[PDB]
């Protein structure tokens, strides 16, 4: 395994409260309110789902184990612009559809002292561009389920001096704040939807722990150091390594795991299974004697 | 003198700055780009280095454009029957020439076929018509005339096939450029009655246009000549 | 050269089984998850068939969105390798799996009321890597289960299942060489019920026969059906005995 | 703003816990909690709506 | 075949110094053109190239320009379909360094090359690698005629089945095909065939001057 | 295939185009990301293999033989590629069939003096991709599968005589009886170009910044053709130094004998 750790297997294609079946019947109690996850035919109250029974007050429903991530109003979530249309932009968010942007629920560079222009609908391109990254709150939801947003806040915005990494939105959650200062000057974007952006501290981040032209610049901070981009590889695969063991990443997660994973020299040991086996392993135990 | 007055795409015609020696004070030539030429990077012997590159085969013209003196040299390439003309591509203030496609009730779709030169001479824009891969316009009701923004008859104003001359206000989207006739020497020049099955009509008033073959007269938006 | 039979007068069939017996039965659910929402790998005897199952998602072209429903595509791709004999050519274009493709979609067209994913498009992918009789009904377990893995809303189970006849009896789940001797019907069947989805005989049938053979089949399929919740409950508590 | 209610009828928390003063986040401005945020959240519906 | 006429389907096919010339901007059809022909010893080679752009691609949000090449066969049947498509995605991975593509945003250059023919003798008691060279020429010939802007001139050279095109006057390399041959040929094929791109070269840029005159 | 913008793919250049280069990841520029490989699977095959990558890039290789008039049948190893969802006519779809028909030649990389029954008859290989998902170029991919395959296919074993010139018997097989095929699988190495650094196994991310890459074939310990300069992306491709070119195959003719290595366990 000095190059190349190759696993082998022989003649496999592959290698290896009430119980909820398809057809189950989960009650017949008629006075229950159906939610989803459910169906129902008179009194009988079926599942269309494989998940857990949920009961909160009379509303009966049940929670799949698995499935698409879903948007909330207020998430804090970060997406890539997909395309960009009319008067709007469709940013790749993770769901089902595209997230939806409206010219009138972002903010011009010079702000306030900056007048309305009917040239701005036209010129889009100039602010969002297929493939940047960016911060940004669900404002609102559409009928069928989609997400409008909005980036009027110095909070969100295109993203920079970093890079960018994904987990499964399940294993990320809401909280009071979303963005983190970690050890090694940078800092962690935990967008609800899984998308992750790991770049370096910003002065922002650090006055929120106590310039308006170029909010769309492509370019990077010149000057950033090794020792923070090997913070950022570090960071990134600690990250997977907690994602791998289905671990919820948390703020206290990470840089638990980041200061764990000191143990190895080289930060590419850390893309292994056992080593990230090991740390998401550690991490569990850690919590359970200090807890 | 110094630099070559033909320079084959790939050639180096001049560094990035340059300077000389006159009337006891240092002159500044400070070379820019131009259409022909591109400035690139070329390193040797582990030294980065810029200067102006041609990259279109052709005679090669500077121009000045713009204690102590201050100077500006154009630098760019000339190639030297058939007209290509990429350069040049529909920017806001350009006059173009253009053909009704279709006719909508609040707005009207053209689509660009050469554009107005600066000092007439035109840049003819080649393009296949029965693909689409040709630039599309749109001219909008209140960019008709400047008499009576609000409302305005499209019908009586363009015809589809008929030639509208028109200066584009913007780019607008990916689809639709932005066109205006409001000014006197805008408007539909070549037409023809009945969509163009009729004879030739030529234009007399600004909102008339009349065809002294059949005595046919239909409304139409006309400039001047 | 050789030569065989069918049905022997001691009950016993080519392969060795008798009339009344499912080949084995092996399930799995995500088994691509960095590859598809939903995916599952099926092991119904000597069939080997990955279902991944993309969406719901953007529509690459707005020209094909639906503002009412989802988009549902269903493409099968039988690989040259699946048979015994290698095939020469593709058989993407052929008559015969565009009306298998056009059958599946018809079928769950009517069983995922596909009226809570509007301005979407569900996307599944099929891959046969081995095939050996019933590659129908082992098709229709296949884009059931991966589609419950993505968390896609149906209203019940479709369960496939094969059904070969000799003289007065038919046989449960046929392989290739019985499917070479004898007409065969494939059944598809919704949740328990008696309610069929597909219903597909290509070959000569006795109208006698069918009442009772589609009798035997939904039997079969019942059991087929109980396993199947059998598999994901029993992965379920795998799994959860793995996180333990 | 002060809520104005003085009594609280099918309380499931005691008016007491429900008037409170809560310290601001940095991320949020502190407002005052709605008095029966609690009963909406789990008091049980009629069965006859349903 | 209900598109062409291919005739019976029940019949069966029938069973048995280095010299340029160079020629540009003979097809009205298109915006650049080139001609290309090779003779050395009983081997000669004659291809068409054929570019057709910069057009606008409605829609298109990219910031730089798309080339697309395909290879044809003109004439004699001999190339596999498949090996067509490789040289081209070869040749797309050179022109990609070469065209100044920041210059054509939202635009697309389609690049045509018909192998018209290639003459091969064989006695009796690999093989699309020695066109490879006279794509490449002729291809930048037809760009460079085309007005399509190149950051240098695209040349290359074929030595024991070994091709490496280079630009910047053989300081580096735009493009490298290896197949067969024999070893330690490295150091070799690299200094003859940039001989044969200086040669090429400056025959490119005196048949632009030519013509251009 | 991965979509980035201008910000990110400035900032992984930085990363890897550094003199001391760092993977995004943190891997050294000659570590492979881990890897996972079954075989014997399909039955109904001669041989079989399933790769599965770090990032989900799954191929699948299936080996079947046919006894064919080795007189007649000049190429006695064809190596067919696909990938559902993906039309066959593909640019890349062809592109890896060509390269990899010629990694897999009768006589080049590939000792087809064990694929000869008689004098007359011989057994064709047909060696079938199937991608079922990358996030690269998979040809090193496909190249690992089609090593592990090859390296566990079992052929019929011949019973007649082998002298067709004279008796001439028709070819019969022992039944049950089989022989395992020994051969030699040659393996295709991809590299990238990142300013004057190569880095080997590129991911997806770094791919997009590459300035170049380089299609390297490997058998019998040491580098053959087919060689093959690749442009990873199309936005960013640039002209390299002949250096960088002997640096690349200096780089796979060290570190490729423990890439097999660790493949060469049965």
């Amino acid at each position: 395994s000095e190059v190349i750790t190759i696993t082998k297997r022989n003649g496999a294609f592959q290698n290896s409260s009430q119980i909820v079946t398809p057809g189950e019947l989960v009650t017949d109690d008629p006075i229950w309110m159906r939610g989803h996850g459910t169906y129902f035919l008179d009194n009988m109250t079926y599942s269309s789902v494989a998940g857990t029974v949920s009961r909160v007050n009379r509303l009966l429903s049940v929670i799949p184990l698995k499935g698409r991530y879903a948007p909330e109003t207020g998430d804090h979530v970060v997406g890539r612009i997909a395309e960009v249309g009319n008067k709007r932009w469709k940013v790749d968010i993770g769901g089902k559809q595209h997230a939806v942007l409206m010219l009138g629920s972002v903010n011009l560079p010079g702000g306030i002292l900056r007048r309305k222009s009917e040239s701005d609908e036209l010129q889009m391109r100039s602010f969002l561009k297929e493939g940047d990254l960016l911060n940004a709150e669900v404002q609102s939801l559409f009928q069928d389920g989609s997400a409008s947003l909005h980036t009027r806040s110095l909070k969100y915005g295109k993203l920079r001096n970093g890079m960018f990494c994904q987990v499964p939105s399940s294993l990320i959650v809401r909280a009071k704040n979303h963005t983190h200062n970690l050890p090694g000057n940078i800092t962690v974007v935990l967008g609800v939807n899984g998308y992750i952006w790991l770049r370096k501290t910003s002065q922002m981040d650090l006055a929120r722990d106590t310039s308006s032209w170029q909010i769309y610049s492509d370019e990077n901070d010149p000057s950033i150091s090794n020792n923070i981009r090997q913070a950022i590889c570090r960071y990134a695969n600690v990250i997977k390594a907690l994602a791998f063991c289905e671990i919820g990443i948390t703020q206290q997660r990470i840089v638990s795991a980041y200061e764990a994973s000191m143990v190895y020299s080289n930060v590419g040991e850390l893309i292994e299974k056992n080593v990230m086996e090991s740390i998401g392993s550690d991490i569990l135990t850690a919590e359970k004697m200090r807890g | 003198f110094q630099f070559p007055e033909i320079a084959y795409p790939g050639k180096l015609i001049c560094p990035q700055y340059g300077t000389e020696n006159k009337d006891g004070e240092d002159i500044i030539f400070n070379y820019v780009p131009g259409p022909g030429t591109k400035l690139i990077q070329y390193e040797h012997n582990g030294r980065t280095l810029e200067a102006i590159t041609a990259t279109l085969v052709g005679t090669v013209r500077c121009e000045e454009e713009k204690r102590r003196t201050v100077k500006n040299i154009l630098v760019s390439v000339l190639p030297g029957a058939n007209n290509d003309f990429a350069n040049n591509l529909p920017k806001e203030g350009d006059i173009v020439l253009t053909r009704v496609t279709r006719l909508s009730l609040q707005r009207a779709n053209v689509e660009i076929l050469a554009v107005e030169d600066k000092p007439a001479t035109f840049s003819v824009s080649q393009a296949s018509s029965d693909l689409g891969e040709t630039f599309r316009g749109i001219i909008r009701s209140q960019d008709v005339r400047s008499t009576d923004r609000d409302r305005v008859k499209v019908i009586e104003c363009f015809k589809p096939g008929d030639i509208v001359r028109a200066q584009v206000l913007s780019l607008g989207d990916g689809t639709n450029y932005y066109l205006t006739t409001a000014r006197n020497d805008l408007g539909v020049v070549f037409a023809r009655a009945a969509n163009g099955a009729g004879g030739l009509m030529y234009a007399t008033d600004w909102q008339m246009m009349t065809s002294p073959v059949t005595g046919a007269t239909e409304k139409r938006k006309c400039a001047k000549p | 050269m050789s030569r065989l039979e069918i049905y022997s007068p001691e009950g016993l069939r080519l392969d060795g089984r008798r009339w009344n017996e499912l080949r084995r039965f092996e399930s799995s659910i995500n088994t691509h998850p960095h590859a598809a929402d939903g995916s599952s790998y099926m092991e119904q005897g000597n069939n080997k068939i990955i279902t991944l199952v993309k969406g719901p998602k953007e529509p690459r072209l707005k020209s094909q969105m639906d503002t009412s429903k989802a988009l549902l595509n269903v493409s099968v791709n039988i690989t040259k390798f699946s048979k015994f004999e290698r095939s020469k050519s593709s058989h993407k274009n052929e008559r015969r799996v565009l009306e298998i493709q056009t059958s599946l979609v018809r079928m769950f067209e009517k069983n995922v009321m596909l009226n809570i994913y509007p301005r979407t498009v569900i996307d599944i992918e099929i891959h046969v890597l081995e095939q050996d009789g019933g590659i129908m009904g082992s098709l229709i377990n296949g884009i059931t289960l991966a589609l419950i893995d993505a968390g896609i809303s149906m209203f019940d189970y479709i369960s496939g299942i094969s059904v070969g006849l000799y003289d007065t009896t038919p046989l449960l789940d046929t392989n290739s060489l019985e499917e070479n001797a004898m007409s065969t019907v494939t059944l598809g069947v919704v949740g328990k019920s008696e309610k069929l989805s597909l219903l597909l005989v290509e070959d000569k049938i006795p109208l006698d026969r069918l009442e009772n053979v589609l009798a035997i089949g939904i039997a079969g399929a019942h059991r087929v059906r109980d396993l199947m919740d059998e598999e994901l409950r029993k992965h379920a508590q795998k799994r959860v005995s793995n996180a333990s | 703003f002060i809520p104005l209610l003085k009594e609280k009828p099918n309380a499931l928390k005691p008016l007491s816990e429900s008037l409170r003063l809560v310290d601001d986040d940095e991320n949020n401005p502190s407002h005052y909690p709605h008095p029966y945020e609690y009963e909406i959240d789990h008091q049980e519906y009629s069965p006859e709506i349903l | 075949d209900r598109r062409r006429l291919l005739g019976p389907a029940a019949a069966k096919p029938m069973a048995f110094e280095q010299e340029l010339s160079l020629h540009t901007g003979f097809i009205e059809n298109c915006n650049g053109s080139a001609l290309v022909e090779a003779r050395s010893l009983g081997h000669q080679t004659s291809l068409i190239s054929a570019v057709y752009g910069p057009r606008s691609i409605r829609g298109s949000f990219t910031s730089q320009g798309t080339i697309s090449i395909q290879l044809k066969n003109g004439l004699l049947e001999k190339y596999n379909t498949n090996e067509l498509k490789e040289v081209s995605s070869f040749l797309m991975g050179i022109f990609n360094s070469v065209v100044n593509l920041s210059r054509y945003p939202k635009s697309g250059i389609d690049i045509f090359v018909y192998l018209t023919y290639d003459k091969d003798l064989t006695n009796n008691p690999s093989q699309i690698s020695s066109l490879i060279p006279h794509c490449i020429t002729s291809i930048t010939l037809a760009l460079a005629d085309a007005g399509i802007e190149l950051v240098d001139m695209a040349g290359a050279g074929e030595a024991n089945g070994t091709v490496v095109s280079f630009i910047k006057n053989g300081e580096e390399i735009v493009g490298f095909w290896k197949d067969d041959g024999d070893d330690e040929d490295l150091l070799e094929c690299l200094d003859r065939c940039k001989e044969q791109y200086n040669r090429y070269r400056d025959l490119m840029i005196s048949c632009l001057m030519n013509q251009e005159t | 295939h991965m979509s980035l913008s201008v910000a990110e793919k400035s900032y992984l250049y930085d990363s890897l185009a550094s003199t001391p280069s760092i993977r995004p990841d943190g891997r050294l520029p000659h570590q492979f990301r881990p890897i996972e490989i079954f075989t014997d699977f399909l039955p109904s095959s001669n041989g079989s293999s399933r790769i599965i990558a770090s990032d989900g890039s799954e191929c699948i290789v299936s080996i079947k033989s046919k006894v064919v008039d080795h007189h007649v049948e000049n190429e006695l190893l064809q190596v067919d590629v696909d990938i559902a969802g993906q039309r066959d006519d593909a640019l890349v779809v062809e592109t890896i069939t060509s390269l990899l028909n010629k990694v897999l030649k009768s006589g080049s990389g590939v000792d087809s003096s064990k694929l000869q029954l008689t004098k007359k008859y011989s057994f064709k290989i047909f060696v079938d991709v199937l991608v079922i998902s990358s996030h690269s170029h998979p040809i090193s991919l496909i190249s690992f599968a089609i090593y592990s395959a090859l390296n566990s296919t079992y052929l019929p074993k011949l019973i007649s005589a082998f002298d067709d010139l004279e008796v001439e018997e028709l070819p019969t097989f022992h039944d049950y009886d089989m022989v395992k095929l020994d051969i030699n699988p040659p393996l295709v190495f991809i590299l990238a170009v990142v300013g004057n650094n190569m880095l080997l196994d590129p991911a997806a991310n770094e791919s997009e910044v590459a300035n170049n890459g380089l299609i390297i074939s490997w058998s019998n310990g040491k580098i053959t053709s087919p060689i093959r300069s690749v442009a990873l992306n199309d936005s960013n491709v640039k002209s390299f130094k002949p250096h960088l070119l002997k640096q690349g195959l200096a780089m796979v003719e060290k570190y490729a004998p423990d890439v097999v290595r660790s493949l060469e366990n049965l």
